[PDB]
RNA sequence: ACCACGAUCAAAAGGGACAAGCAUCAAGCACGCAGCAAUGCAGCUCAAAACGCUUAGCCUAGCCACACCCCCACGGGAAACAGCAGU
């Protein structure tokens, strides 16, 4: 969300997000399906399966974007570039 | 001439074998620990087969029932009365061989009384010194306060029979005297409330069945067998009692009556069965639901 | 990632999964192989994935390699008392390789099993010492005996500061 | 058979032949990199006593450690010439090759 | 106890293994071999790090080294707590 004023730009930004929604697969609604690995531009995200009871050890935006998912148990390492938007 | 079969005889570990039963859901429950990630395989539905077949054979080994012992006679044994050494020590000393290389029951634990006596440790001091120098995970050398009574009560209120017998196991020895009590109050509980389905699928199921047959007591575990269609574990059972028990009301009814099958179960509740009415009962509504499905 | 082809050869639990541990006679193992033909191909692969577990197994036994000097390939072991033994590998696979020279030369799981109990003897669990050695340091560890007074003070009729002052 | 030499038998390549009745050999042995856990050779140097003086700079041969060294660095002994140099015979079918083809075809002798 | 053709323990001697930094330390300079000897041959080590300089007790159930200095200790300088307490 871009604006002149900061409310006006958190309007924009969360009423613009709810239209460009993902799906995101569970397994056992709590972890991911199997580790991913993967780099987008500069930033490497490696994301580890992990059992019930584990907690979410990441990176505290991946933590938080974490429990907007539903992903209770994971671990994550970011690498490279720590760009938010990337 | 001719022997009463032992716990540990072929034909009686294949009957108690059967009557144990083997689910793999309650044998390979989820356990409470440290957790890892699982892992995956792709297979067939031949593999699939395999797998389920290898995952029997490790079933049928942790259901490998503990051979029932007597209780152990106590130790009472003086090696030396060296009365020089009276009342020159106001302690006693244990010695402990503990070379590595000998069975645990063939060490010598010997003890020197202040009144110059050397004699051999007795059974609770030698389980005592055998877990201070060679410690068993799980065992503790001070006696657990769950085994007294209060706390037992507290165990069997939650139907934690097998934990009990799991600690049980774990803290005394087979042929101990706490072993055997704790094992004795375990099953008595069980038969009190009916609650045999607690054990099946349990490397105590046997040893449970032993108890009730050679104390006479097997009419709660018949019925509870019969009202689950149980009825080849409720004929073995007591064929079992017949072979435990010759010379008995019920086994020479059997033999004048040739009785087989149901009719095993018949002859023992009018002959021997304490609660012969209930067996009956249980019994005539067994072979009803079972002419409605022939029907 | 871990440079080059299948880099789970560099990790010490693929070096350990090696089953051949040879005899006390086995001195020398030479590895005679050619870097092209069909017939070869096997010898190829127990060079490039075998080798490194059998000299992780047998650290002490020289392995020496070379290429293109025969036509087929082939492996010579070296014993103490003199002995050679040629083994024809050409048209065999890696793993019949493996399982030739364990056959052969290699202890059975018999005689490993009863070198593992001998070690368990040096570690006596009633012995009182550091953790690197034993399992227990004091005495005063184990449940009913008089604690450490670093975490239980004495009675003070156990302690010698009034001991001697009684006395004294 | 007791010998105060270490290496036992070991088996190298002759690097050098200007010693009297002496060859020096080149031993390979693989040692682990304990970081990258990949097996790199490792040579060493050896003195042989060559009493025929019948070794050749580049030929494969198997040294046996003599009861007690002979001399300073001379502590082992042509056992045998493995691989003559350029005039090797194929252990497998007992015929010479010249690299990785046949001087003598398998079939002449059946 | 004494002999133990032995066991245990463990020197000297022989073989092998064994710290860090600097290659602006790149060559070392006799460092080899044969022969019973006489003597003959000219070899030996080294960029897979010789030779050299600098730093440091170590791989800790403990081990190594040192014991005022001259690596040593006949001798010399000289008159000794790096045993405990203490200055
Ligand atoms: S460590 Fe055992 S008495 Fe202190
Ligand atoms: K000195
Ligand atoms: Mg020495
Ligand atoms: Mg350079
Ligand atoms: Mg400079
Ligand atoms: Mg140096
Ligand atoms: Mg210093
Ligand atoms: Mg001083
Ligand atoms: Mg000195
Ligand atoms: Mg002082």
């Amino acid at each position: 969300g871009k604006a002149t004023d900061r409310m006006d730009a958190f309007r924009k930004a969360k009423n613009r997000a709810v239209h460009h929604l993902h799906y995101i697969e569970r397994y056992e609604d709590h972890t991911i399906f199997h580790d991913i690995s993967l780099r987008f531009k500069r930033t490497h995200i490696k994301m580890k399966k992990q059992p019930k009871g584990y907690g979410l050890r990441c990176h505290r935006a991946i933590i938080t974007i974490c429990r907007l998912i539903g992903i209770k148990d994971m671990y994550a390492k970011v690498s490279g570039s720590i760009n938010m938007l990337s | 001439e001719t022997k009463k079969p032992t716990f540990m005889d072929e034909e009686v570990q294949s009957i108690l074998t059967k009557m144990t039963g083997l689910n793999l859901q309650k044998t390979f429950k989820p356990a409470i620990q440290e957790l890892k990630p699982p892992t995956y395989k792709l297979m067939t539905q031949a593999q699939l087969e395999e797998a389920t077949r290898q995952a029997v054979e490790a079933a049928k080994v942790r259901l490998k029932m503990p051979p029932v012992l007597e209780e152990r006679v106590p130790i009472n044994d003086v090696l030396a009365e060296d009365k020089i050494l009276e009342g020159t020590e106001t302690t006693k000393y244990v010695f402990t061989d503990i070379s590595y290389s000998i069975p645990h029951r063939e060490r010598f634990i010997v003890v020197r009384e202040p009144s110059g006596t050397l004699r051999k440790a007795s059974w609770e001091e030698r389980d005592r010194m055998i877990q201070v120098y060679f410690p068993k995970e799980g065992r503790k050398i001070l006696t657990p306060i769950i085994f007294k009574e209060e706390n037992l009560r507290t165990m069997y209120s939650q139907d934690r029979h097998v934990d009990v017998l799991n600690l049980c196991f774990a803290q005394f020895e087979p042929d101990s005297t706490e072993y055997i009590k704790v094992h004795h109050k375990t099953y008595e509980d069980i038969d009190k409330r009916g609650k045999y389905d607690l054990l099946r699928s349990t490397r105590y199921f046997g040893g449970m069945v032993w108890y009730f047959v050679n104390n006479k007591k097997i009419d709660g575990l018949l019925i509870d067998q019969i009202q689950r269609d149980l009825i080849d574990d409720a004929t073995n059972l007591v064929q079992l009692y017949h072979v435990l028990h010759p010379d008995g009301q019920s086994a020479q009814g059997a033999k004048d009556q040739a009785a087989e099958g149901i009719n095993l179960i018949k002859v023992f509740a009018k002959t021997e069965a304490q609660k012969g009415a209930y067996i009956e009962l249980t019994l005539q509504t067994y072979q009803e639901a079972l002419s409605r499905h022939s029907a | 990632p871990m440079k080059g082809r299948f880099p789970i050869r560099r990790t010490l639990q693929y070096l350990s999964q090696g089953n051949v541990v040879f005899k006390d006679s086995v001195k020398v193992m030479t590895v005679n192989y050619n870097t092209h033909g069909e017939l070869g191909e096997g010898a190829r692969k127990f060079v490039f994935f075998n080798i490194p577990q059998i000299q992780y197994k047998n650290p002490w036994v020289q392995i020496m390699m070379f290429k293109n000097m025969t036509p087929s390939p082939f492996l010579r072991f070296y014993l103490d008392s003199g002995e050679q033994v040629l083994v024809d590998v050409e048209t065999k696979s890696n793993k019949e390789i493996m399982e030739h020279i364990r056959k052969i030369l290699g202890k059975n799981e018999e005689t490993l099993r009863e070198e593992e109990e001998e070690k368990k003897q040096l570690s006596h669990p009633a012995n009182f010492g550091p953790r690197k050695y034993c399992l227990r340091e004091c005495i005063c560890e184990v449940e009913g005996q008089v604690p450490c007074p670093s975490l239980v003070p004495l009675p003070k009729e156990m302690r010698g500061k009034y001991k001697a002052a009684l006395k004294a | 058979v007791r010998s105060s030499v270490h290496a036992r038998w070991i088996v190298g390549k002759v690097i050098g032949t200007k010693m009297q009745k002496t060859a020096k050999v080149r031993v390979t042995r693989l040692v682990l990199d304990p970081y990258l856990l990949k097996y790199f050779n490792k040579r060493k140097t050896y003195f042989a006593h060559d009493a025929l003086q019948q070794c050749t700079v580049g030929d494969i041969v198997l040294l046996r450690a003599l009861p007690v060294p002979r001399a300073k660095h001379v502590k082992h002994e042509l056992a045998e010439i493995v691989f003559k140099v350029g005039k090797v015979i194929d252990p497998v079918t007992g015929k010479p090759c010249a690299g990785t083809t046949y001087l003598e075809s398998p079939l002449s002798s059946e």
